[PDB]
């Protein structure tokens, strides 16, 4: 799995259940998995049949090798600082219309603070997760 | 298991007397065992890198793997078989089989799936049906 | 018995309707929508037309106390503005 | 389901009876939720498009009250809402002094809004209530929705970088049964 | 030059009236006056009700930039539904003909529009396709309105924060029962009488035994056809 060329191969195959073309918001959903986010104006900027040679091309003009996950700490410098209780951060988490069911949260949370803390920060989240790659 | 080919084969590849793993893995897939790196790892451990007859038949033991079956080695292709008629193309298979474990190289695989048959629609089940042969 | 057969199978539609599209446990935050059947004066009118002027006097009725009434209250209360606001409710004719 | 009923017709079988106590429920339904107006005008009889009728939309501008809807300036506030209704549409634009557990619920929205630049000017916190000005609620709103985008982003981000982990873990599992068709595969290499 | 009506020096009777005349004529129907919002009938499509506008409206940030119309009302109303987490509804009000059946169309026609295409529409579909059969069975030709709703409609939708309804629940009420068995003159019975006894397969022509739309006495045999309206590919739309 070396590099990341070889780690967005192993992540296309599972977004497509091995099909030689993804599903259009499944490559959404496999952009997002990489930290990389696009507005109406690059999201409209896509091809309608998408192979896995694009994806390789996009994510290599994509992702961030600095900062994968800039996403999760771009929410200035207050919030970020500050630790948010892990009921009241769920309360954020299911209000932005969140798509995990319990056991994916549950599964998240053991992913994110694994130490069971009072409280969770996001500057933790995307060092956890830059981890996780 | 055949007695007279074990000592044979032994020979035919031994270095100084003793036997390196590489080699003990060649001569196990002349007899028609199927050694794999988690097998190869576990004799490491034991006696390093070379090893002699004594220590090279305590190895060809943990090639027998008895447990394995059809029902056994589909667990990953039926991972993937969404369509639900027990066969995947030879794209679909390819990958599979590039991408995770004792990672088989594009030719390595391709071949492979040709020596089977000539179609491009291969079941995985009367696949491993043959290969275990 | 033509007016029962064709009421019930109009409504019938509906339920049909409703069992596919209802969510299961029903609603907590939803959007309601009101198309009701407007004032509607013609040189006869009757019971029908009673009944659909009665629905826009009810609309208007509920219209002017949430609007005014509600709102004139909510300022006051609150201790914004005493102020009044002058408007004309359908108070009377709704009664009658 | 329907009541087979015979004699005389009861006051619950009567259409008009029926027919109040049905809309009696509905506005009540109605009156819980927040209701928005549209005020349909029909400028014509004839039925034909750029025709003015100067009588026939001024009943209309008196019967939904359009005229009358004019006094609602006085009021001089567009936002208006409880300070939990507010703060938790709010919250996003920093949920650090929002979820303060020593701060009271009427200080978290004056120091929210004034995190929003606000002035004194712009709102007017009520005895129950918190009071905006068109001008003010306009700021407010437009730091909230870009506030709004960059957790939209950063809970999509984290939503598949654990979507991810699902597929992951689920194939994890079948790695070991597919080892074993990888080391029959080179044992059939072997063989030719 | 502005869209809210209290915005004139001015609010007196004949001033709200030319403010209105000069704002319909030069094709610009929706005029606010907060809370409420003024939509006249023009009588011909202007475009204006198009997906290109719910599109508008729909992916456009600044609420200021954007002009009156019902898409302003239904994103606004959208906008509290998921900001406060209230549950909101949407009043058409107006006498027979003003625009209201039609006006809540649009504004359904707006909560269909998705921003993410990964919706199950399946629920979205029945929604939808409710309504020109609701106007067949429901809506019926006057002398005031051609698409008159002899029915009073009420839903409740669940609605996706990017767009398109998840479930929802059509409750009708108060049929005119009497439109079924007596129309006056120059008035229509219910369109899908009509739409039946005119676009029926030749199957359904011999197997129920179907006559001419004036061989019924139930049906207003001179008043029959409705200007502007094809009444077999109304049912065509209706069948589907
Ligand atoms: N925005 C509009 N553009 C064009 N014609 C319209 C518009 N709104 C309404 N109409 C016309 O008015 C007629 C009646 O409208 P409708 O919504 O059914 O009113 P109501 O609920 O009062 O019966 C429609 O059949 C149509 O021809
Ligand atoms: O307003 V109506 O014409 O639907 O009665
Ligand atoms: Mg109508």
């Amino acid at each position: 799995a070396s590099d990341m060329e070889e780690k967005f191969r192993e992540a296309f195959i599972l977004f497509s259940s091995c099909s030689d073309h993804i599903e259009m918001y499944k490559f959404f959903e496999l952009m997002n998995s990489f930290g990389i986010i696009l507005t109406n104006d690059e999201k409209a900027a896509l091809p309608n049949d998408i192979n896995m040679d694009y994806w390789l091309n996009f994510a290599k003009k994509h992702y961030n090798y600095e900062q994968p996950f800039k996403h999760i700490n771009n929410v200035n410098e207050q919030n970020t600082n500050v630790q948010i209780k892990i009921d009241n951060f769920l309360g954020i988490m299911k209000a932005l219309d969140t798509r995990l069911t319990e056991s994916d949260l549950n599964i998240l949370l053991q992913i994110t603070n694994p130490e069971n803390k009072t409280t969770l920060n996001l500057k933790t989240v995307s060092q956890k997760l830059t981890e996780s790659i | 298991v055949d007695e007279s080919d074990v000592r044979i084969y032994f020979n035919e590849k031994s270095s100084g007397g003793k036997i390196s793993i590489d080699n003990a893995s060649y001569n196990a897939r002349k007899l028609g065992l199927a050694p794999s790196s988690i097998d190869e790892k576990k004799i490491k451990e034991l006696y390093g890198d070379n090893l002699t007859y004594e220590q090279y038949l305590e190895y060809l033991s943990i090639c027998v793997h008895d447990k394995d079956n059809v029902e056994e080695l589909i667990k990953m292709f039926a991972h993937f078989d969404n369509n639900c008629t027990g066969y995947l193309t030879k794209s679909q298979m390819k990958n599979i089989l590039t991408t995770w474990g004792d990672a088989l190289t594009d030719q390595e695989a391709i071949d492979a799936l040709n020596a089977f048959s000539s179609e491009d629609n291969i079941d995985y089940k009367l696949f491993c049906e043959d290969i275990l042969q | 018995l033509c007016k029962a057969m064709y009421e019930k199978l109009f409504l019938w539609i509906i339920r049909h309707l409703n069992s596919r599209i209802e969510p299961e446990g029903g609603f907590k935050t939803f959007m309601g929508m009101l198309d009701i059947f407007g004032f509607e004066v013609f040189k006869n009118n009757s019971l029908e037309q009673l009944f659909i002027n009665i629905t826009n006097e009810m609309l208007q009725k509920n219209f002017v106390d949430i609007v005014f009434e509600r709102e004139s209250k909510l300022y006051k209360d609150e201790g914004i503005s005493t102020a009044e606001l002058k408007y004309t409710s359908n108070k009377e004719v709704i009664n009658v | 389901g329907q009541v087979i009923e015979k004699g005389k017709i009861a006051k619950g079988s009567l259409i008009g009876s029926q027919f109040l106590n049905q809309l009696t429920s509905l506005m009540n339904l109605i009156n819980s939720t927040e209701p928005h107006f549209i005020r349909c005008i029909k400028p014509n009889e004839n039925k034909k498009p750029l025709e003015w009728c100067e009588p026939k939309i001024l009943i209309q501008l008196h019967a939904l009250s359009i005229l009358e809807a004019l006094v609602l300036r006085q009021l001089g506030y567009s936002y208006r809402r409880t300070f939990e209704e507010f703060l938790y549409q709010y919250k996003f634009v920093d949920i650090a002094a929002a979820e303060d557990s020593s701060v009271e619920n009427q200080n978290k929205c004056v120091n929210i809004l004034k995190l929003s630049g606000l002035s004194e000017s712009m709102y007017k916190i009520g005895k129950s209530m918190v009071f905006l000005k068109q001008e003010g609620a306009k700021i407010l709103t437009k730091i909230q929705r870009e506030k709004l985008v960059e957790w939209e982003n950063c809970v999509s981000v984290i939503e598949a970088a654990i979507l991810k982990h699902k597929y992951k873990q689920k194939v994890n599992k079948n790695i070991p049964s597919l080892l074993r068709v990888q080391a029959h595969i080179r044992k059939k290499m072997v063989a030719q | 030059s502005f869209g809210d009506i209290g915005l004139l020096n001015h609010t007196n009777i004949p001033c709200v009236l030319d403010f209105l005349k000069h704002r319909y004529l030069k094709n610009q129907i929706y005029t606010t006056a907060v809370p409420l919002i003024v939509a006249i009938n023009p009588y011909k499509d202007l475009g204006n009700t198009t997906n290109e506008w719910i599109r508008r409206y729909r992916d456009t940030a600044d609420h200021t930039k954007l002009p009156p119309h019902v898409f302003t009302c239904a994103r606004e109303a959208l906008s509290n539904l998921h900001g406060v987490n209230k549950s909101q509804t949407i009043i058409v009000s107006g006498e027979s003909g003003a625009g209201k059946t039609e006006a809540t169309k649009q504004i359904m026609r707006y909560f269909a529009s998705s921003k993410s295409g990964n919706m199950d529409l399946r629920i979205q579909t029945a929604i939808m396709a409710a309504n020109p059969v609701l106007e067949a069975f429901g809506n019926a030709k006057t002398i005031r309105n051609n698409n008159s709703s002899r029915f009073g409609r009420f839903m409740q939708l669940v609605i996706s924060h990017e767009g398109g309804i998840r479930y929802g629940s059509v409750v009708a009420f108060l049929l005119e029962k009497s439109r079924i068995i007596t129309q006056d003159d120059n008035e229509r019975s219910y369109h899908i009488f009509y739409q039946f006894l005119k676009g029926a397969n030749s199957t359904m022509k011999s197997k129920f035994g179907l006559k001419g739309v004036t061989e019924y006495k139930l049906l207003n045999p001179n008043s029959t056809e409705v200007s502007g309206v094809d009444d077999v590919k109304d049912f065509e739309e209706v069948i589907e």
